[PDB]
């Protein structure tokens, strides 16, 4: 049915994003 | 501090002549500029959706259960000697029900006679111009037991025996279900026809319900529900005057000086309930015949 | 009636100094052989107050933390929480189940001001715990003799006249008069700056009280020889006692960056009310009552107060703070790390500050040359030259014949900075020897001295004789040093290139001319002769005499001079060169002779080579001073004799035609009038000093710097900024990263500035059109008090974007820190297009899921209804009340990941304000690391579980995402050519207008 949308993908998918992202930017600032 | 008025070099409220008009037209084009970037990327996103099907649903998915007369905070109080107390509810019933008046439903090309029992759903087909305009299926003001305008204009709260039209919100194709009879094991006693989605009111608390009285249910084919026989919606460019089902609910016998809620519930595989939405697949009505 | 006692504290001081002894022990009653019994000293003890200033006054522990609390941007933000606080107040007492759009938004406005004064009290308090760490003063007696017997007693238990016998190494404990010396030289640098030690004489020489050689100061340590006196001033009552009370009781005045913080909130405030009475006006004109319109002025006015504002512009200041607090440079007063920027009048103190306070060897004169020795504090200059046996002979007058070496602990201390017992010009050769010619322990006892004569008032003389140290067998070898003038007559031989030659004329006058160019370059010339007595004519074993001189006091062998100068310290010149580069002006101001005076201001930068003084040109020509023009000298010696006689107009008509002056012979309170002199102008002002003579000029000055160690603790108190390490330098340090600090305030402060357009602009849409609200208010605290924190914060790590130490000082009425050009871009272009962006998704959203654009207009009435629970769409789909709302709060939450995305454009533009963000690169870690945990957050505020149950920010659709990218590429794109136009066509409109 097209009344049913999979938020739990697109929400661990931005979870996952938001991860990677963070301990990247970690790195720059933590860099060496 | 304030006498920014004027100065030696030709200066009003802080800046010259010729600075405000470079200024001015400046921001006249640089805004000019915006605006119709702002217009030309609204144009390219109406071109992305389209004209008779949203490109999201999942946000009107299950329907809610609206009731007729709509009243603020959701209480029908009104003194039943007074003919003045009650006259907001019934313009609000007059108002609804006269799009679905004997007489609106004249014509042919729009207006499809349908089944006097409820039917499977009648698919007209796709969503596009192909088929051009679509057919209606009428609903006979009289489906509703005593409260229809035709006899009584008062709806009954002329006696004290007032009634609440129920409805069921308009969702592009979808496709009521009622519940099987293999699980009909929780819901209260009701009629049973494969074709009609239930709708059965009850109290709310164990004082509600004992003061409540006699409910009587109104509807097509004497089935208290919707017929499947109106599904499903094609938007309002496909069908422009579609008229969807109806259902009444007159609460007889309620006692009297007395502020009782009740709750009417629709259930099917395809109505969901929310502790936060209030009216999804289900709301509240609390009443007060004072007189 | 206070401001009478300020100006008798800012007169000159008096002093009954010029009485015979008969009458000073009349005027205090006191003997002056035994002093007084020990009975009469209860008797003043308990009747003035014990010998001690008064401490400072003591401002307690939360007095800081609600000085913070307070403030003045604290105060804004005080007003609005007011507001939208006392709203709720009424609202509770009232209705059933009101909404936290205000009561929440008052409380986090308040928590921000009390959090900003928590994080500021605990940097402030840290600054002072550490002076507190390194003001560790030990109670210092004095040796009172009290009914004839000599006894040690506290300095606190030393009264009004009562004599006082100090000793050579002892600290005068009050104000003395002198009755009986042998030779003292009292070091009165901390309280007069005189340099050089000065002799204190029983006898009335000068009728100034400082200058004059029989009073013994406060806080002033006794180099060398023994003194007598009796005690005129204690406590307060003395002169460095009232010096500091003056210090105490002065005005700090207005810090420039307060004022521009001031006028940034006046602009503030002008949009503010501006836009909330333009509003409302347009409310009303849109038909809304006058109930309604109260509340859109309210709420206009209050929305524009920004909140995350106060905890980025403490973090910003406080990161540059700690910057100056790594290289030593420790700053009291948070905002005091910007004043050095926008400083464009440095007035610094010679003896103590720009040089070491250090009798120092500077040169030499041997084999008809003069050798300048290095005359660093840290051994890192030209070494002379060492190769001719002449430098062994003067290397071993000067080691030998010299009376002490250095103390106990002097061993791992280095050779310059250790303590040395004795005459200040006997240390300063000793470090010389100890430097260039090995050591002087073992120097000194090889060569046995036998009879030693020390220095004499008649036929002055200071020679010894010592034992030979080899097989050369010579038997002898009597060393000799005094006056050049006096060593001269007395020499005949004269060593040169290594061998010895007669006594010449022609030779003579060169050592003539060398003594006067010495002399004339600032320095104490001392000249040194040896012989060696034949053992063929005298004996080899004993044969001396020390009544009827026996060794010949003539036909001695002349080596050569040494002089000897305070030297200023290493990096002192180049610092006066940077600073005028930047184009600040250096002013010296010393209590100092002005005859070293003009020499260190000559060797340091503050008088260049050419510009000549009233008194060069008057001796170049040959006429009286008096005839020649003031104008045709562009620098200029200022007497503080003459100061004494001036008015106000004449010290600015000073000030104005001349550009290096040099003040000297000034007394603290004349040091105060020159700052106040210099602030007449409207130019800041920041003052460099260490004795407690700079307390007066470093407290009124817009900012005082302070020797961590070479400064007073009064002095060092009464500054704003101390340099732990002493180094000078630090001067050009703190004005780089002051004007660093200042163009990267302007930076951030646009940041934060430019997100207001598309916070405010959803709420006056959702008013004006009738639209659902497009964007919520708890976004906006995610906005301003979440992502962009981050952001504005990394701004501050900005560099430099051209020479910084080239340009002048910024001008306090002309180059503001938040003028209208930041509001004409940040309000004006750059948050239009952040708002267009945000709208953008806002329609996206809604059309998407049924409700087009157009059938938005009007639909908030029924929109926020709680009932209507059938809203038709355009599709005539009928929508519930939490499904439409659960669509807004997905809509809201969309707009807010708009804001980070234009916010990612808006930091790179914001990052440069001429440069192109390729010339500049983006090299700030701290910048990049912002721009990834901005996304991150924004992301997880959206995704979290149970965000849309928490903060009713439901999860996005990932092609929302690119919603506002074409937006933010457009932002970049356009203040890129727009900084292009800038760079190709500088003085143009475009950055007539644009730049801020
Ligand atoms: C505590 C608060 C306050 C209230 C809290 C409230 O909750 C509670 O405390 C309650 O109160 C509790 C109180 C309880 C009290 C008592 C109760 O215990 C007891 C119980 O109460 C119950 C009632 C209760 O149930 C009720 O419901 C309470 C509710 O009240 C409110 C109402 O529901 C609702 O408001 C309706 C209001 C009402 O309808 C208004 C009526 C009018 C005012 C008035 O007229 C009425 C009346 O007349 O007033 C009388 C009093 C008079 O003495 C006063 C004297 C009048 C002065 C006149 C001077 C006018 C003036 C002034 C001059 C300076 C300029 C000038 C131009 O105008 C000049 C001109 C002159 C010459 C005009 C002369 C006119 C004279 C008029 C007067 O004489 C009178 O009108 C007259 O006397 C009348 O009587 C008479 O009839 C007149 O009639 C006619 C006149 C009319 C009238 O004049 C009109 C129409 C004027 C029109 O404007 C004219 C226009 C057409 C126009 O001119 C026109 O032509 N235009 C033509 C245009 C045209 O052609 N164009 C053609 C185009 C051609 O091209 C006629 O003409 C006249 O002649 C005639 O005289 O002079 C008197 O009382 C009566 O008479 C009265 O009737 C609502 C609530 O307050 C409350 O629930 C009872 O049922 C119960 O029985 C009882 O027991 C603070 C609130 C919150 O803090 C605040 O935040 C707020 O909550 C939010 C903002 C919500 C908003 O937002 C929401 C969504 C989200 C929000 O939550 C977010 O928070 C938003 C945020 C905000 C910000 C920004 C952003 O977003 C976020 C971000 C910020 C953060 O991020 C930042 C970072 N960036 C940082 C940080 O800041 O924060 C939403 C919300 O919806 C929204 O609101
Ligand atoms: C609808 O209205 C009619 C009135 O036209 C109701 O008539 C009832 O008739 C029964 C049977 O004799 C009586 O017990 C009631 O007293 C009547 N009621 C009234 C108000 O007159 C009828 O019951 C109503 N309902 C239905 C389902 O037909
Ligand atoms: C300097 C600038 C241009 C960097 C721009 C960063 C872009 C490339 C990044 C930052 C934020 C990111 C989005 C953040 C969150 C989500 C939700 C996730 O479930 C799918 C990916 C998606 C949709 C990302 C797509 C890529 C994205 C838009
Ligand atoms: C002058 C030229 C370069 C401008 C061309 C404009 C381009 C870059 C703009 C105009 C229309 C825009 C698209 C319009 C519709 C959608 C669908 C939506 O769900 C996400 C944004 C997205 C995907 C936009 C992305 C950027 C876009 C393609
Ligand atoms: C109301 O009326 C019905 C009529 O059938 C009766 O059976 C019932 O007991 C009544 N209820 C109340 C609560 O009065
Ligand atoms: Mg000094
Ligand atoms: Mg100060």
């Amino acid at each position: 049915d097209p009344f049913y949308y999979d938020y739990e993908t697109v929400r661990n998918g931005g979870l996952i994003f938001a991860a990677l992202a963070f301990i990247v930017g970690l790195i720059i600032i933590l860099s060496k | 501090k304030k006498f920014i008025w004027n100065s030696e070099k030709k200066e009003f409220l802080g800046r010259t002549g010729g600075s405000w008009f470079k200024i001015l037209l400046f921001y006249v084009i640089f805004y000019g500029c915006l605006a119709g970037i702002f217009i030309g990327t609204i144009q390219v996103m109406l071109l992305t959706i389209s004209e008779f099907k949203p490109t999201y649903q999942d946000r009107v998915a299950p329907p809610g259960l609206t009731q007729i007369p709509q009243s603020q905070k959701t209480e029908i109080s009104f003194r039943p000697n007074d003919p003045q107390s009650y006259e907001s509810y019934v313009v609000s019933i007059v108002r609804f029900l006269e799009k679905y008046k004997d007489l609106a439903q004249k014509d042919d090309m729009i207006f499809e006679d349908c089944g006097n029992v409820p039917s499977e759903l009648k698919e007209r087909g796709e969503y596009n111009n192909e088929r051009g305009e679509r057919k209606v299926c009428r609903f006979r003001l009289e489906w509703l037991g005593n409260c229809s305008g035709l006899n009584d204009e008062t709806y009954g709260y002329k006696d004290g025996k007032p009634c609440v039209i129920i409805k069921l919100n308009r969702v592009l194709g979808f496709k009521p279900k009622p519940p099987k009879n293999e699980s009909l094991e929780t819901y209260p006693v009701m009629k049973y026809n494969p074709y009609v989605l239930p709708v059965h009111c009850t109290g709310k608390r164990d004082e509600d319900k004992e003061k409540v009285g006699t409910m009587e249910y109104f509807g097509l084919g004497g089935y208290p529900g919707f017929p499947l026989q109106y599904y499903p919606y094609y938007g309002k460019l496909l069908q422009p005057k579609y008229l969807q089902p109806l259902m009444a609910v007159q609460f007889t016998n309620l006692t009297m000086d007395t502020e009782i809620r009740i709750e009417c519930k629709a259930y099917g595989e395809n109505i969901g309930y929310s502790e936060k939405d209030r009216f999804q697949g289900r709301f509240d009505v609390k009443i007060e015949v004072k007189s | 009636k206070e401001r009478d006692m300020d100006e008798l504290k800012k007169e000159v001081s008096m002093d009954d100094h010029k009485l015979s002894l008969d009458e000073l022990h009349r005027k205090y009653g006191t003997d002056l052989s035994r002093g007084l019994t020990p009975a009469r000293a209860a008797e003043i003890l308990a009747r003035d107050g014990p010998n001690a200033l008064t401490p400072p006054p003591t401002t307690p522990e939360w007095v800081k933390f609600c000085r913070q609390l307070f403030g003045g941007f604290s105060m804004l933000l005080w007003i609005g929480a007011i507001l939208c606080f006392l709203a709720y107040g009424i609202q509770a007492a009232t209705e059933e189940e009101p909404q936290n759009d205000n009561l929440y938004l008052g409380v986090v406005l308040s928590a921000v001001v009390i959090i900003t004064g928590c994080f500021s009290y605990y940097q402030e308090a840290k600054s002072s715990k550490i002076m507190e760490s390194f003001k560790n003063m030990v109670p210092q007696q004095a040796l009172v003799i009290r009914n004839g017997e000599k006894m040690s007693i506290n300095a606190e238990e030393v009264v009004v006249g009562d004599l006082v016998e100090v000793k050579g190494g002892d600290r005068i404990p009050a104000d003395l008069r002198i009755i009986s010396a042998n030779g003292c030289k009292v070091d009165n640098s901390s309280l007069t700056g005189e340099s050089e030690p000065q002799t204190r004489s029983p006898d009335f020489t000068n009728e100034n009280p400082l200058e004059t050689r029989n009073i013994a100061f406060f806080s002033t340590n006794c180099v060398e020889g023994t003194a007598r006196g009796i005690v005129v001033y204690t406590g307060d009552r003395t002169v460095m006692g009232r010096i500091a009370t003056l210090a105490s009781g002065l005005e700090g005045g207005q810090t420039p960056i307060a004022a521009e913080i001031e006028h940034f909130i006046h602009i503030i405030t002008g949009v503010a009310v501006f836009l909330g009475v333009s509003f409302f006006i347009l409310s009303l004109i849109l038909e809304y009552t006058w109930l309604e319109a109260v509340i859109f002025l309210i709420g206009i006015i209050v929305a524009n107060v920004p909140e995350g504002l106060l905890a980025t512009v403490t973090v910003c200041l406080t990161l540059t703070a700690k910057r100056m607090a790594r290289k030593n440079c420790l700053v009291k007063n948070l905002e005091a790390v910007e004043t050095l920027g926008s400083t464009s009048t440095i007035c610094s103190d010679k003896t103590g500050t720009l040089t070491q306070n250090r009798m120092t060897v500077a040169h030499m004169w041997f084999d008809n040359q003069i050798h300048e020795a290095d005359t660093t504090e840290n051994q890192s200059g030209v070494s002379f030259d060492k190769t001719s046996a002449t430098w062994l002979a003067l290397s071993r007058i000067a080691g030998l014949c010299n009376r002490a070496v250095f103390q106990a602990n002097q061993e791992n201390l280095p050779i310059l900075k250790r303590a040395v017992a004795g005459d200040a010009s006997e240390s300063a050769l000793l470090k010389c020897i100890e430097l260039c010619c090995g050591s002087v322990k073992e120097m000194r006892e090889r060569y046995t001295k036998i009879v030693e004569i020390p220095f004499n008032s008649t036929n002055k003389y200071q020679l010894s004789i010592h034992k030979n140290p080899n097989t050369a067998e010579p038997r002898h070898l009597l060393v000799m040093k005094g006056a050049p003038e006096r060593i001269l007559d007395r020499c005949s031989s004269i060593l040169i290139h290594g061998k010895e030659q007669p006594l010449d004329e022609e030779l003579k006058d060169a050592f003539q001319n060398a003594y006067l160019e010495l002399g004339g370059l600032g320095e104490r010339v001392l000249g040194f002769c040896h012989l060696f007595l034949p053992d063929e004519q005298f004996p080899e074993g004993f044969q001396f005499d020390t009544d009827d001189v026996n060794f010949p006091l003539d036909n001695l062998c002349f080596v050569g001079l040494i002089s000897m100068i305070d030297p200023p310290r290493a990096a002192v010149p180049d610092a006066v060169g940077k600073c005028r580069s930047a184009g600040i002006k250096v002013i010296m101001v010393t209590g100092d002779h002005p005859i070293t005076a003009k020499a260190i201001a000559k060797g340091v930068g503050i008088i260049s080579e050419g510009n000549e003084t009233v008194e060069d040109i008057a001796a170049r020509l040959n006429i009286p001073v008096s005839q020649v023009n003031p104008r045709d000298a562009k620098a200029c010696v200022v007497h503080g004799s003459d100061l004494k006689d001036m008015t106000s107009e004449q010290l600015d008509d000073i000030l104005k035609y001349h550009t290096e002056i040099v003040f000297a012979r000034t007394s603290p309170q004349q040091k105060l009038i020159i700052v106040e002199g210099c602030q007449r102008q409207g130019a800041i002002v920041a003052v460099t000093g260490d004795g407690v003579n700079d307390s007066p000029a470093l407290k009124k000055a817009d900012i005082g710097v302070a020797m961590g160690i070479a400064g007073s603790d009064v002095s060092k108190q009464a500054a704003d900024m101390i340099l732990l390490d002493d180094n000078f330098a630090s001067i050009v340090t703190g004005v780089e990263e002051g004007r660093l600090i200042f163009d990267n305030l302007k930076k951030s402060i646009a940041y934060t500035l430019t997100s207001n357009i598309p916070e405010i602009t959803p709420f006056l849409i959702f008013i004006i059109a009738n639209i659902p609200l497009p964007l919520g208010t708890v976004t906006i605290l995610c906005i301003d008090l979440g992502t962009d924190m981050v952001p504005a914060i990394s701004l501050a790590y900005e560099q430099a974007e051209s020479d910084i130490m080239k340009r002048q000082p910024r001008n306090p009425k002309t180059d503001k820190l938040v003028n209208e050009r930041l509001i004409s871009m940040a309000y004006g272009q750059i948050g239009m297009i952040q708002a267009l962006g945000g709208f953008f998704t806002y329609f996206v959203i809604l059309a998407e899921n049924g409700f087009l654009p157009i059938h938005l207009l009007g639909l908030r009435v029924n929109w926020d209804d709680r009932w209507i629970n059938d809203v038709e769409d355009s599709y005539g789909q009928q929508w519930t009340y939490e499904q439409r709302k659960i669509v807004e709060f997905t809509c809201h939450t969309a707009f807010f990941v708009s804001i980070v995305v234009v916010q990612w454009a808006d930091l790179v533009i914001c990052k440069t304000r001429r440069n192109s963000v390729f010339q500049q690169g983006m090299k700030n870690k701290i910048l990049i690391f912002g721009l990834f945990e901005e996304t991150a957050l924004a992301a997880f505020l959206s995704y979290c579980p149970g965000m849309g149950v928490a903060l009713r920010m439901y999860p996005l659709k990932p092609t929302w995402w690119f919603c506002a990218f074409p937006y933010s590429l457009l932002i970049f794109v356009y203040d890129e050519v727009r900084k292009l136009i800038i760079r190709r066509r500088p003085g143009g409109w475009v950055e007539k207008e644009t730049y801020y």
